[PDB]
This record gives C-alpha cells, sequence and structure tokens, in this order.
C-alpha cells in the first residue's frame, strides 16, 4: 500500500488576505496599527553596529574591553563577512575585523589560538563560539551603546527592546537560524535564561519569535481527493438500528451504549440541543475518510465503524433510555424536538475508556498515549485539525468579552503583545475530563478543521485570534508625530498562520500533559507507597518528553532518539517531573510557609519560586471556585515552568529544522551550480559555499555531511591545482567519522 | 531488511528530500539521496531506475517504495570492498597498514560507536577486510 499525505506545504506571499484592517478602537477613536519591519530594521542596526566597529578602532581603546568580548566582535565579523555575498561589502567587514586580530594575536595570542580553532570548524564560527552563556553577553548592543553617540529611532528602539536579551537576535537569517539549531547540539550549554538583578530573564519564547519574524508566509495545498476537497455526495443510510432497553449498557453524554453479541459496543449519538444536522453527518463522513485511508495514513486508533445516519422519534428515545440512570441528564443534553437526527456506530470497548483513566497501568497508558500522539501528528500532516481534543481555558472571568475568549493559547507570548508567561490554567483536570484522546486512540472526529483554516480568516481564527489577525497596540507604541500605534507585532498579520500552525502542535502536547497528570493524581492519590508515587510522576515525565519527540519525528524525520537528546539540552526532565508533581496533586495545600519554599526551592532548584498571594484552599491548592483545582493563582502565570520550556523547545526544534533544512537546500543549490559550471568562479569560493553547506546540516545527521563531503571532494578535483589548508581539518574529520560508520554497520 | 541505523538513514533522507512534506519525493532528486546514502549509482543504474519509475508514469516516489530502491541499490554493493575503502581512510601513508590503537579509538569514539568488547571480536587492510567478509 502506498503511504503519503494528501497536503502539500509550501510558501505564499502574505497571509494578510481578507484580514480586520490593522486599526484599535479606544474611546470611539480609531487609532491605526503600523507593522515596524523586522528584517530591515535588524540590518540597520547591524549597519550601526558596524559603523561602531570603525570607532572602536580609531579610538585605540581596544585596550579598555574584555578578550571574550573582542573574540566576539572579530568571530562575527568573520561570520558576518563570510554570509555577504557582495565582495565589496564582504571586503569592508574583512577590513574592520583586521585590527581586532592584529590586537589578538599579538596581547590575546591563547584566546587567538582558539579563535583559529573555531574557525577551521566552521564559516559561521561565532555560532560555536556562543554555545554557551556567552550568548547571553550582548556583545553588539554594548558597542552600540557605547559608540554610537545620537538616539535610535523609533523602529530601533522597538526592535532592541524586544530583542534586548541577545547578539544573536541581530544575526542575517542563516547565521541565526545556524546558531539555533546547533544551540541544541550535545556540546552546547546554551540555556535561554540568565540571572538579572537577582531576577531571573527567560526568554526561549523571544527565541521562537526571532526565527518566525524571518520565515515566509506558509502555503498547504490540500489533493483533490481530501475529506475537505472532494464531493462526496449526501450519506445513504439506508440501514437502522433497532434499540432495546435490555441491550443498554450506560449512557455518556447524548450517547447511547449498547452491547453486542461480539462484545465491542454499538453506539447512538443523539442531536444535542442546538447542534445541526450537518455536525452529525460530518462525523459520519470523517470516521469513513479515516477507515478508508488508515493504511494509506498508517492510522494505529482503533478507528469506529460508521453504521449510518438517520431520524428518531424523540418518544423512542426517551422510551428505551428511560431505565438507566443517566436518564434525567440525557435528557437535558438532546434537542427539544420530537424528531432527533442520530448517528449510530460501532467500536470496541476502548473507545470510550478517557486516555486519564485510572484503571490503565502505566504499560497500557503509554501505548495509548503513543497511539494519540501518533495519530495527532500524522493526521495533521494530512491537514486536518482537532481544535476541540479538549476545553482548556485560561479564565472565565471576562469570557465573552476576551479577544481569546478565555481560550488557552499553548504559545500566549507569540500570539499577543506584552504577554511573558503561560497563564493561570482553570480547572485544569475538568479541562480533560472528556478528552477525545481514548484507551484505543482518537475520538469524536466530526469536530475537526482543514489546516488550511489556520492560514485564513476563517470563522474559528476570527473568533479567537482577533489579535494576532488585527495588530498589536499598546499606549508605549503609539507615535505621536504619525497618530499610530507601531510594533513588531502589527507584522505578524502577513504570517499568523506560521504562529498558529505551531501553536496547535504545541497545544496537542498541552492536551496530553494534562490528560498524563490527571492520571498521575488519580493513580497515586490513594497510594500509601509514597516512592511508588514518585516513579509514575517520574515515568509520566519520561512519556511526556517522548511523546515531544515523537511529534518531531513525525514533522522532521528527525530520528526519535536524536529528537529526544535534543529537547533533553533544553528542558530538564527531573525538574519537570518534580514540578508537575507538586503542583498537579493537592499534597502541597497542607504545608505552611517554611515548608512550601523548601519544597518549591526542589522543584526549581536555582531559579526564582512560585509567588503568589492567593489564599490556598485545603485539600485542593490553588482554586478559584474553591472545588477544583487550578494551575496558577488567579492573574499569575502557570507553575509548571519547565512544561512552558519543553512546548517552546518543541515547536522551536520543528520550525527551526524547517528553516535549518531551507537555508540548507538553498546553499546546496548553490554549491551544485558552482560545481557545474552554472557560476563560474575561484576555487576559495567553491570551498567556502561548500564548507558553509557543512554548517547548514542538521546537528548530529551524518548522512547529510556525507553528501557535503562529497561535494568537497567534487571541488577539490574541479579545482586540482588550489590549497586547500584551510578546510581539511573539518572534512578530514567528517571522512573519518564517515569512514568509522561503514566498519561499524558492516559488523553489525 | 537491514539494520535498524540504516533504516532510520534512510527515513531521515527520505524526509530531509520530500521538500513539500507531502510523503513523496520527486525522482529528479533520487540522484542526489542515493548520493547522501553513500551509495550514488552508475549513470546507467540511475538511468534504468529512472526508466523503471516512468513504468507506470508516477514520478513520485513513496516510501515503500524507496525503502525497495535503496536496498537492492545497497545490496547491488561489494560488501568487501567497501570495508575496504573505509579501513583506506586511516592508511594515510598509503603502505596498506593502519594502526590498531587509532582503529580503537574511532570506533568507540565516534560515529555509531562500537562498545569495546564488540571491537574486540573484530593491522594489515587488505587482509582484514578480506576474511571480515
Ligand atoms: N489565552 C491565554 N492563554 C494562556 N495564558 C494567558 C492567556 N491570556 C493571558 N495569559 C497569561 O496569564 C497571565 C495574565 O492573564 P490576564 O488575566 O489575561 O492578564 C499572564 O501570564 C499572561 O501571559
Ligand atoms: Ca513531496
Ligand atoms: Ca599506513
Ligand atoms: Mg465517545
Ligand atoms: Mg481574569
Ligand atoms: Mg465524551
Ligand atoms: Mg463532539
Ligand atoms: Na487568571
Ligand atoms: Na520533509
Amino acid at each position: 500500500v502506498k503511504q503519503y499525505y494528501f497536503a502539500r506545504r509550501g510558501e505564499t506571499s502574505t497571509h494578510d488576505t481578507s484580514l480586520p484592517p490593522p486599526v484599535k478602537v479606544l474611546s470611539g477613536r480609531s487609532i491605526p496599527l503600523k507593522e515596524i519591519p523586522f528584517e530591515a530594521t535588524r540590518n540597520e542596526l547591524v549597519q550601526i553596529y558596524l559603523t561602531s566597529i570603525d570607532k572602536l578602532i580609531k579610538s585605540n581603546k581596544l585596550n579598555s574591553i574584555p578578550s571574550q568580548q573582542i573574540a566576539s566582535h572579530y568571530l562575527f565579523l568573520r561570520s558576518l563577512a563570510n554570509s555577504e555575498t557582495d565582495g565589496i561589502k564582504k571586503n569592508q567587514i574583512l577590513s574592520l575585523a583586521k585590527p581586532l586580530g592584529t590586537y589578538l594575536a599579538s596581547k590575546e595570542p591563547h584566546v587567538w589560538k582558539m579563535i583559529n580553532e573555531l574557525i577551521e570548524k566552521s564559516e559561521y564560527p561565532i555560532i560555536h563560539y556562543l554555545k554557551n552563556n556567552r550568548a547571553h553577553s550582548n556583545f553588539m548592543l554594548a558597542l552600540i551603546h557605547e559608540y554610537h553617540k545620537e538616539p535610535l529611532t523609533k523602529n530601533q528602539s522597538a526592535f532592541v527592546q524586544k530583542f534586548r536579551d541577545s547578539s544573536v537576535f541581530l544575526f542575517p537569517n542563516p547565521i541565526y537560524t545556524a546558531w539555533l539549531a546547533h544551540s541544541y547540539d550535545e556540546d552546547s550549554s546554551f540555556n535561554p535564561m540568565f540571572r538579572e538583578r537577582l531576577s531571573t530573564n527567560f526568554y526561549h519564547s523571544t527565541l521562537t519569535d526571532n526565527l518566525l519574524l524571518r520565515t515566509e508566509p506558509k502555503e498547504v495545498t490540500l489533493s483533490s481527493e481530501h475529506h475537505y476537497k472532494k464531493e462526496k455526495g449526501p450519506i445513504d443510510s439506508s440501514f437502522r438500528y433497532q434499540m432495546s432497553s435490555d441491550r443498554l449498557l450506560r449512557i455518556q453524554g447524548r450517547t447511547l451504549l449498547f452491547s453486542t453479541p461480539q462484545n465491542d459496543v454499538v453506539a447512538v449519538k443523539v442531536q444535542k440541543k442546538g447542534e445541526p444536522k450537518s455536525t452529525l453527518e460530518e462525523e459520519f463522513e470523517m470516521a469513513d475518510y479515516l477507515l478508508k485511508h488508515q493504511r494509506r495514513l498508517d492510522v494505529h486508533s482503533k478507528l469506529p465503524q460508521p453504521l449510518g445516519q438517520y431520524s428518531v422519534k424523540k418518544s423512542e428515545i426517551l422510551e428505551i433510555s428511560r431505565g438507566s440512570l443517566d436518564f434525567e441528564r440525557f435528557k437535558t443534553l438532546i434537542d427539544d424536538s420530537k424528531d432527533l437526527e442520530v448517528y449510530v456506530y460501532k467500536a470496541p470497548q476502548s473507545y470510550f475508556t478517557y486516555l486519564h483513566d485510572k484503571n490503565q497501568d502505566l504499560e497500557d497508558l503509554t501505548a495509548s498515549v503513543k497511539t494519540n500522539v501518533h495519530d495527532l501528528f500524522v493526521l495533521l500532516r494530512e491537514g486536518i485539525v482537532f481544535p476541540q481534543l479538549a476545553d482548556i481555558f485560561h479564565t472565565h472571568f471576562g469570557e465573552d468579552e476576551r479577544e481569546d475568549k478565555g481560550r488557552y493559547q499553548a504559545l500566549v507570548q507569540l500570539l499577543n503583545v506584552l504577554q511573558f508567561q503561560l497563564g493561570r490554567i482553570d480547572k485544569w483536570q475538568k479541562a480533560v475530563e472528556y478528552v477525545n484522546l481514548r484507551s484505543s486512540g482518537l475520538a469524536d472526529l466530526g469536530d475537526s478543521l482543514p489546516i488550511t483554516s489556520l492560514f485564513t480568516s476563517s470563522d474559528f481564527t476570527k473568533h479567537y485570534f482577533s489579535e494576532l489577525l488585527t495588530g498589536g497596540y499598546h499606549p508605549t507604541f503609539f507615535d505621536k508625530s504619525s497618530g499610530t500605534a507601531n510594533s513588531l507585532f502589527t507584522g505578524k498579520r502577513r504570517l499568523f498562520g506560521n504562529y498558529l500552525y505551531l501553536n496547535t502542535i504545541a497545544e496537542y502536547l498541552l492536551v496530553i500533559q494534562l490528560t498524563l497528570g490527571s492520571y498521575g493524581d488519580k493513580v497515586t492519590r490513594d497510594m500509601m507507597d509514597k516512592p511508588k508515587k514518585e516513579a509514575v510522576w517520574r515515568e509520566l515525565a519520561n512519556v511526556m518528553f517522548t511523546s515531544c519527540a515523537e511529534a518531531i519525528h513525525i514533522m522532521t524525520g528527525i530520528p526519535q532518539s536524536r529528537a529526544l537528546t535534543l529537547l533533553k539540552q533544553r528542558a530538564n526532565i527531573e525538574k519537570h517531573f518534580r514540578q508537575t508533581q507538586f503542583w498537579m496533586t493537592p499534597d502541597y495545600s497542607k504545608l505552611d510557609e517554611d515548608t512550601l519554599q523548601m519544597e518549591q526551592y526542589s522543584i526549581y532548584s536555582g531559579e526564582p519560586e512560585y509567588e503568589f498571594t492567593d489564599k490556598l484552599v485545603s485539600g485542593v491548592g490553588l482554586s478559584v471556585d474553591g472545588v477544583h483545582q487550578d494551575l496558577g493563582g488567579y492573574n499569575r502565570e502557570s507553575p509548571l515552568r519547565e512544561l512552558e520550556k519543553l512546548l517552546y523547545a518543541t515547536v522551536t526544534l520543528i520550525e527551526g529544522t524547517m528553516q535549518l533544512d531551507k537555508e540548507f537546500f538553498k546553499q546546496l543549490e548553490q554549491v551544485e551550480k558552482i560545481l557545474s559550471g552554472e557560476i563560474k568562479t575561484d576555487a576559495n569560493s567553491c570551498f567556502e559555499a561548500v564548507a558553509q553547506l557543512l554548517d547548514l546540516a542538521r546537528p548530529g545527521c551524518h548522512f547529510q555531511k556525507r553528501l557535503v563531503l562529497s561535494y568537497y571532494e567534487e571541488a577539490k578535483l574541479k579545482y586540482p591545482s588550489a590549497p586547500t589548508d584551510a578546510y581539511d581539518s573539518r572534512f578530514q574529520v567528517v571522512a573519518r567519522t564517515n569512514a568509522a560508520i561503514t566498519i561499524q554497520r558492516f559488523w553489525r | 531488511n537491514l539494520t535498524e541505523e540504516q533504516i532510520a538513514e534512510f527515513k531521515e533522507a527520505f524526509a530531509l528530500f520530500d521538500k513539500d512534506n507531502n510523503g513523496s519525493i520527486s525522482s529528479s532528486e533520487l540522484a542526489t539521496v542515493m548520493r547522501s546514502l553513500g551509495l550514488s549509482p552508475s549513470e546507467a543504474e540511475v538511468n534504468d531506475l529512472m526508466n523503471e519509475i516512468d513504468v507506470d508514469g508516477n514520478h513520485q516516489i513513496e516510501f515503500s517504495e524507496f525503502l525497495a530502491l535503496m536496498s537492492r541499490q545497497l545490496k547491488s554493493n561489494d560488501s568487501e570492498q567497501e570495508l575496504l575503502e573505509a579501513f583506506k581512510v586511516f592508511d594515510k601513508n598509503g603502505d596498506g597498514l593502519i594502526s590498531a590503537a587509532e582503529l580503537k579509538h574511532v570506533l568507540t569514539s565516534i560515529g555509531e560507536k562500537l562498545t569495546d568488547a564488540e571491537v574486540d571480536d573484530m593491522i594489515n587492510i587488505q587482509q582484514f577486510a578480506a576474511l571480515l567478509s
């Protein structure tokens, strides 16, 4: 059977089509919203940096700045030059750098030795020099503030305010994307966090935003045979299902569950109060589509078998259900009319077991989670989004008048202005109480959305993400000379589909996380074996991290095991286990001040403790309604800080790999045109282009480096007189590793 | 029917060269992919592959078919000779002998690291490669 997707991903010129106008209305006054251009503003700042380097050299003050900052300047200028095609600009950059180099080899020659070690390893050596906490020293901004003796423009000031945390945010596209990718490698100690006058700054979400603002608007095209495209005529439900009260097992929601001789289940889904017929026909057609294409897509879920869709007299439904003890609540859900549409289907018993069910042992939970994670993301690749797996809300206080409608935003910092942390989750266990992830796999398949609805001003996106589609307003954005409110955020109108694509990924994994935590609390609540409680929470952390790596694998092709190693460079599974166990169980409500602090120190290690003024509710913990536990205090952030780092690391690895691959193939096409003759130039330029392709390969991906080595061998044959001393070291490393592989694999 | 390390490399290379991520690659990129997998075909074999893939008039290769092509191409190689060229990387002077201490370092330090015990059931190149297969 041929396995492939009915969905295709490319790029388009803009997402800013049929959007709400970029206007904020404040007290009857309409304020126009303007974009601050990312790339143009970034480039202006790098130019100012270069003129500041010029002044630093003329001033002969080089004696006065630490060697590490001189090295950073030098290595960045060398990386910048190598990325600059224009030979005049390139030599302009190399001239600004020579005085620094001359200085280092004389007065700081051991640092100079290290510099050349990196230069002999990479064409963007600055990225390997900043694989650590040197990335938090903003040498570029410090130089601009010391030598640029005039105000920055409003655009520039707005840029540096958002991207103050690190010089890397000023790097040109290929150098930033390559730095971001390799910052996850196994020799990297880079963590997007440093300490600030006792205060700790976390800027993991800033990495993702600096990346996304560089990307092209994406486009998804669905095949003609796709569920949301192909015209499948009306359903032919010639077959009816005879309900017997004697076969009724129980009621869940509006769905009557009947037994069969085969010990699976026949289910009758009955129209809700205000549910149209389409919602029922849609679930029928989606189930049929997924059964038909189950092998093509390799869907692991045990899919329900659709049987019919027809009308039934209320009176008949009421006569057969009237025995069950759920009768009264069922009557309250079904439509008041006397002629009710229904959807009949057959499914195994495990389809009605919610994935958080505490009667599953950890081994069955793990397998069922894997099936759900698998299908969620293969179906995302197929172009199908499930925006109602669960009911996660940040708040209910201002629900109707909130732009977000209270719906939780898994990457809120990217989808709103001046939101720095994931917020309180309201009644977090209740959000997944009826989750559409089951022991068997996915369920409730009719509540679906074509992926293309995330890239347009659909009803869904207009309802929940109006701010992102409209633009950014904040009093500090107001330019009184123009009467407009300017921001980098308003630039996202053009790219908002890229943002919601990643938010969907993080949202799925947040649903998984809450489902795991609901399982964890319920199975450990009555456990008297205390070390065993911790072991369960430890393993649930492993399952979450594994789920994130599986999503990466499914979306990028990165091997699952490397994806896990990449995630663990950035997210600390021990902190995650301690934080989830601590805040997702009620035990902490029994603690007093001194004990809470000590416990918090253990789960955050060095980081700041979770601060709150809320009055804890006995036996629950943080709870606005006094009954159901929340994750976070009122008007405060979620305490699951490592979870936030993990979700951002996952989507940053997915998106960063996607963009790294794009840079890799752009440079590859360039290398192949130089080797073929389409682009005729000298041998060093050819060697340089090939060495740069090496820098754009996925961290840990050997076959990519094997390919680059093959281009380098071909390049040496094309320029047989050319000296190659400046590049053999790095490619000999690849050659010896490659040779090692072949030997190792033959023995297997 | 290959090792798991090889299959994993096949899956990622297929994924990487699936530009628009619809689960299939154009035959036009088959040459580059095979090159990256250390088994680039001959100009004759690639033509036979282009014609073999043009039979059904579908130039989109899905992973099942892709794996089949790589599998028989990899098996269409002289395992003994491939291993020889591998050892030939650690013989720089060209005398036909590699260092013993060196081989133990690379195979446990880099690549798909082997464990000390597995290398100890594993120096003269032409001979060593000759008798290991
Ligand atoms: N829709 C949302 N989803 C997740 N977090 C949010 C959302 N809205 C606000 N937050 C966060 O919740 C806190 C305050 O929320 P608010 O009550 O909207 O000011 C801040 O940490 C916000 O970043
Ligand atoms: Ca494709
Ligand atoms: Ca030798
Ligand atoms: Mg159900
Ligand atoms: Mg509120
Ligand atoms: Mg339900
Ligand atoms: Mg539903
Ligand atoms: Na709140
Ligand atoms: Na791909």
